[PDB]
């Protein structure tokens, strides 16, 4: 498994903290979508994998609030 | 509700027979075998 | 040697009921469409055309075109074992209605035809055979509740074994613990071979029931 | 498998980001929940005790009427105690 | 459109989950993206209860791994008794039809 | 039971229960989810029309793992986690009635 664990070095990486413009300005960008557009005209194949990804996103959160509180497997 | 789960359970039976009954694997195997025997041959005027 | 726990066989745990879990084995079924068969196809049909031939020493002129159903039987009784071994599935061998619907209609079947077709032959069965006068009254009476409450025992057969067989395998999940790895292992290695003792019963089970069926349709 | 394709630079932003905030609630909500769970379990504890005793004078007296109800069944001596 | 019989299925990855899943995240996630959302589901749901741990859960273990065992000591065997069979029936055929144009 | 009336064996040729033999509308993949309340709308909801398109899926699954030659034992595992995740939501009141964590 030497190659998973060479892919898990390439894509999972912190991201860059020098990005915080480039991230907010992307962020903006969705704000500028959002009460404009850029959702109603993607099509529902790449919408729902966008919503997918917003839930792989989401599903960190939830990892970090396993590793916040110890333990994985439930409250110890 | 015995009798609704009787229901279902005999017409799953039946859907399994069904099933079964098509279940098989036809095959072609009458050659021209019986074509070879067929030789008609004139009589001849001894 | 911690608890138990019970009650796997409760049909209307949720609005959509588990009258599901009976449609499963439309699921299985192996639908065929092109000539030359799949590789499933071809060993569900090797395996029916295998119990054909088997079965054709005990078909008999009364069960011309019965076998059908004999074998539709035996899929039915299979699927309905090995799916109710699964986890997450409620025990529905359990529920004595899919028993009733096991046993009691051919039962009915086949004791209504044998008495319209051979009445005598069917009072002669309620006898053993060469049985003199003294020794008749008993053996009549004795085997004439035999004959009328032995598919009532298939019945329960086919309910006991699975539902001893899913009461077992919930005592050894439920006397272990996930955190302690010898006790995960022991309860693992445990439900292995109670499995492979389960999944064995199971067939043999279907197998016998076949064979029961088979002899009770040739007379 | 396939060649690796980097990631959108805001999928990794969004990710990492929603990492530490559950971090910080997990530990904000864990401590919350320890004091809670520290002060339930003793008022709980006390309540069963004295639950457990009351249900032990009651489960004292049902056993002896059981014990009486045997005796009046087989109908043996009445010891001075049971 | 004529119903062409292919030769293999469709590609599958860890056993059965379809490999068009997991090429679905390729453009956005990369490799890494269907497994790291697998891994967090898996967390989440036995993390908040919604996955219940009860003595059933054991029963799966012991039929995954009974399976896993059984189909990779007997798989080859069945595949290729299996491709006999269709094999002998696609010989019975052509040689039928070379029998008849005979 | 018995074909659909809007099989055509002239033009398309062979039935195949996989493919959808009316007139051939746009699939939802591609629609851009400003079409989707007009494309949910027009898709009737008959018993007939959803029971049809449960075959026609069923039968593209059967044409993707099964159907083919070399078909493996992928399809049937698909199916028993397929079968156990749906039987575990329904048994889901039954199951969550136990648990094992107090808080969680
Ligand atoms: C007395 C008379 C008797 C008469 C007898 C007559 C004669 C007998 C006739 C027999 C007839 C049988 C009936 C017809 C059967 C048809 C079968 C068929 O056509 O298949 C062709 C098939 C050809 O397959 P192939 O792919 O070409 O070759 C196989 C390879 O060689 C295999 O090698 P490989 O390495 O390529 O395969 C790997 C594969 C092999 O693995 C398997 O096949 C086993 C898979 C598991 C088994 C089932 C368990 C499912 C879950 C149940 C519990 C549910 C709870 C949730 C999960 C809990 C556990 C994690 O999977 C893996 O091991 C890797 C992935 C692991 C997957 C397991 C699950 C992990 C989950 C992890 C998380 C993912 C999300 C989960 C979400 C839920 C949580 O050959 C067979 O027939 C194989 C089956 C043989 C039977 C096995 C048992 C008996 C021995
Ligand atoms: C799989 C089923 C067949 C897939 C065949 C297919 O996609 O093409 C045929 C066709 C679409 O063909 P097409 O639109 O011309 O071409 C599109 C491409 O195939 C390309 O498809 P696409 O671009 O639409 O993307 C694939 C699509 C495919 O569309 C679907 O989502 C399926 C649509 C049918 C809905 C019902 C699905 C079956 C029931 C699902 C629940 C049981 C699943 C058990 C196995 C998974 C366990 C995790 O899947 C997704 O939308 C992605 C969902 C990912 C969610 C989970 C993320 C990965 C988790 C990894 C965990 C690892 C842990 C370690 O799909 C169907 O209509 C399938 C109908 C199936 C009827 C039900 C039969 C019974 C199924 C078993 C029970």
């Amino acid at each position: 498994l030497a190659t998973f664990l060479k892919y898990a070095k390439v894509e999972l990486t912190p991201p860059g903290p020098a990005d915080v413009p480039k991230i907010q300005e992307g962020i903006q960008n969705l704000i500028h979508s959002a009460k404009t557009g850029k959702w109603k005209q993607v099509s529902v194949r790449e919408a729902w994998l966008n919503t997918l990804i917003v839930t792989e996103i989401a599903m960190w959160f939830f990892v970090g609030e396993c590793i916040g509180k110890g333990s994985v497997i439930g409250y110890r | 509700p015995w009798i609704m789960v009787f229901l279902v359970s005999m017409a799953l039976l039946w859907a399994i027979m069904t099933m079964v009954f098509f279940l098989y694997q036809p095959r072609s195997v009458s050659s021209a075998k019986g074509f070879s025997d067929r030789t008609v041959y004139l009589n001849w005027k001894w | 040697m911690m608890a138990s726990l019970f009650s796997v066989f409760d049909p209307t745990s949720s609005f959509l009921s588990n009258w599901l879990s009976m449609l499963i084995p439309l699921l299985f079924m192996v639908m065929s469409f092109w000539l030359i068969p799949s590789r499933p196809q071809f060993l569900a049909k090797s395996v029916l055309m295998g119990l054909n031939r088997e079965m054709s020493l005990l078909m008999g002129p009364a069960s011309f075109g019965a076998n059908i159903l004999v074998i539709a039987l035996f899929l039915f009784i299979l699927f309905n074992n090995f799916i109710g071994l699964f986890p997450y599935i409620f025990t529905a061998t359990s529920h004595l209605a899919v028993t009733l619907s096991l046993a009691v209609p051919l039962w009915i079947s086949f004791i209504l035809y044998t008495w319209i077709k051979e009445t005598t032959n069917a009072l002669a069965h309620l006898v053993p055979l060469g049985t003199p006068a003294p020794l008749m009254p008993f053996m009549v009476l004795m085997e004439i509740i035999s004959n009328m409450i032995r598919p009532i025992t298939l019945s329960v057969r086919l309910a006991a074994n699975m539902i001893a067989g899913h009461l077992l395998l919930t005592l050894l999940g439920a006397q272990g613990t996930l955190e302690n790895l010898y006790v995960t292992s022991i309860v693992v290695f445990s439900q292995i071979i109670l499995l492979m003792l389960e999944f064995s019963v199971a067939i043999i089970q279907s197998y016998v029931f076949m064979t029961l069926m088979t002899l009770y349709a040739s007379e | 498998f396939a060649p690796p394709v980097n990631v959108s630079p805001l999928i990794r932003a969004g990710r990492y980001g929603a990492l530490v905030v559950g971090i910080v609630y997990g530990s904000y909500r864990f401590g919350s929940l320890q004091k809670r769970e520290n002060e339930w379990r003793v008022e709980e504890a006390r309540r069963k005790v004295i639950r457990d005793a009351l249900n032990a004078e009651n489960k004292a007296k049902a056993t002896r009427e059981e014990m009486l109800y045997l005796a009046k069944e087989t109908g043996v001596k009445v010891p001075e105690n049971f | 459109p004529r119903p062409l019989r292919p030769v293999n299925p469709g590609k599958v990855r860890v056993g059965f989950v379809p490999e068009e899943w997991f090429t679905f995240f390729y453009n956005k996630t990369g490799v890494t993206g269907p497994y790291v959302l697998g891994a967090g589901a898996l967390t989440f749901l036995l993390s908040k209860e919604i996955y219940v741990v009860e003595h059933e859960f054991y029963t799966g273990v012991a039929i995954a791994i009974m399976g896993t065992y059984g189909v990779k000591k007997f798989g080859k065997q069945i595949a290729d008794y299996a491709d006999k069979g269709i094999g002998e029936i696609e010989q019975s055929f052509k040689e039928y039809q070379d029998s008849s144009k005979i | 039971g018995d074909y659909p009336a809007e099989y055509n064996p002239k033009v398309h040729g062979p039935y195949d229960p996989a493919r959808f033999y009316g007139k051939a509308d746009v699939p939802l993949g591609q629609v851009k989810l400003g079409e989707l309340s007009q494309w949910l709308g027009r898709r009737n909801k008959n018993p007939q029309a959803v029971a049809a398109a449960v075959s026609r899926g069923w039968w593209r699954w059967q044409h993707k793992y099964v159907l083919p030659r070399k078909g493996g034992i992928a399809p049937y595992i698909q199916l028993i986690v397929g079968c156990s995740i749906f039987f575990y939501a329904i048994n889901y009141g039954k199951m969550v009635a136990h648990r094992q964590r107090k808080y969680h």
